[PDB]
């Protein structure tokens, strides 16, 4: 049932950002697809930050994007052996680590003539995935919080330019956005 | 570490502001800078030569906001 | 050293000496505009000063990120 | 004789340089440097291809004048492309540094930044004095007059508002500075 509440709600907000997750004319990719990147991290950050109050063990026993998809952590060296856990347990390993990944100055270099390293797209690409796991999590579990919190125009907006970005260069495989396939060939119409 | 709605709310209308009208004064800048270029001069040497500092001056700056380097 | 052509850095020249004459005349110009509004209001000295001290700061930020490097 | 030209569209440059009501002072200094400095490199860039080891075995500022490296880490009798090319990149790495010319809003700049500052810009100003002296004819002819008298006019402009520079540097090129500055 939650695809057509999803599918209701779809219309929101008060433009065309198509053009603007263009890589522009002459610009970098890795540069491009960093600040993006860092963005939609702050986005979804504090987006998932409006919600943690409903977001708790009880209410989500374990990490869940609908009942057909199930998350597990894992690929980070510390912390390798996969691990079944919770809503808030599973997110907060994943913001803090994508957390440490744009602070580190090797990956998201912060000075002028710093390059960037040979396998930034790859770890770009998985930050990007994993953020998308959170997006379906708060889409699937936490949506009448939402609802009532009159959040869901800017939820969908976020999506929606983080779908675009991310269709733009592809950077995100359809495997990973099976949970809300439904809703993303919707909102780019 | 929560944020409030009304917070969340703000910052996402005001970001997508920003982001379209940064993306639309950018291509402004491009299309001023190769106006003014074209109409008293030039070699094309020297089209390319500020071609490329200006996007390097922009890759610069959004290289900036990345680095949270407003504090 | 890397070589710029003649007509590269006279556009630049050109371009740039205005920019500072227009740079310098829309500073004092945002200053005593906020001086007359904030007058105007009719406001604290604290507040002023607050006001005042927002103002200088946002300039201030302003030049250092044009500094290294802003487009 | 010989009028100095000056641009043109607008030229109040005193004014522009004044420091503004209630800004820092050394970032004000620390802009106008980086300005200054990106200005001077693009300018001995374009005549880059005349100051060579063999037209300048000497970093010359007129046969009174002859500098010599020595900062980076025994003063060297180099070339003008070489010294100039040790200078350059020297303020470079000076820029460049996030201790000096801080890149975030609320880092304060050190104590010792207005040393540094009156070095660069002294250098700065010995490139200019070597550009007037040695390389100047092929300024006129790229018709790049207009440009290096205004830039010149400016940063003399700035220096001499802030006091930036001692008139024992200043010397090679007095005769002209009492000229633009009227
Ligand atoms: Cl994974
Ligand atoms: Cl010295
Ligand atoms: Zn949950
Ligand atoms: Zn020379």
């Amino acid at each position: 049932s939650h695809q057509y509440e999803l599918l209701k709600h779809a219309e929101a907000d008060l433009g065309n950002l198509r053009m603007a997750v263009m890589l522009p004319e002459g610009e970098d990719l890795n540069e491009w697809v960093a600040v993006n990147t860092v963005d939609f991290f702050n986005q979804i950050n504090m987006l998932y930050g409006t919600i943690t109050d409903f977001c708790t063990e009880e209410s989500c026993p374990v990490m869940s994007a609908g009942p057909k998809y199930e998350y597990h952590w894992a690929d980070g060296t510390n912390i390798k052996k996969p691990i079944k856990c919770s809503a808030p347990k599973y997110i907060d390993y994943l913001m803090t680590w994508v957390q440490d990944q744009l602070d580190d100055e090797t990956l998201f270099p912060s000075k002028i003539g710093v390059p960037f390293p040979k396998n930034f797209m790859s770890v770009a690409k998985t930050i990007l995935k994993r953020l998308f796991r959170v997006y379906a999590h708060i889409y699937h579990q936490h949506f009448d919080p939402v609802i009532q919190l009159q959040e869901e125009a800017h939820l969908n907006t976020s999506f929606k330019h983080f779908i675009f970005f991310v269709q733009e260069f592809n950077l995100i495989d359809r495997r990973e956005l099976a949970p809300l396939q439904e809703l993303i060939e919707k909102l780019t119409s | 570490q929560s944020y409030s709605p009304q917070a969340f709310k703000f910052f996402m209308e005001q970001h997508v502001e920003n982001v379209l009208k940064s993306h639309q004064q950018r291509l402004h800048r491009k299309k001023q800078l190769e106006n003014e270029m074209m109409r008293v001069g030039l070699s094309q040497d020297a089209q390319d030569q500020m071609r490329k500092m200006l996007c390097q001056k922009e890759s610069n700056y959004i290289r900036l906001k990345r680095a949270k380097m407003d504090k």
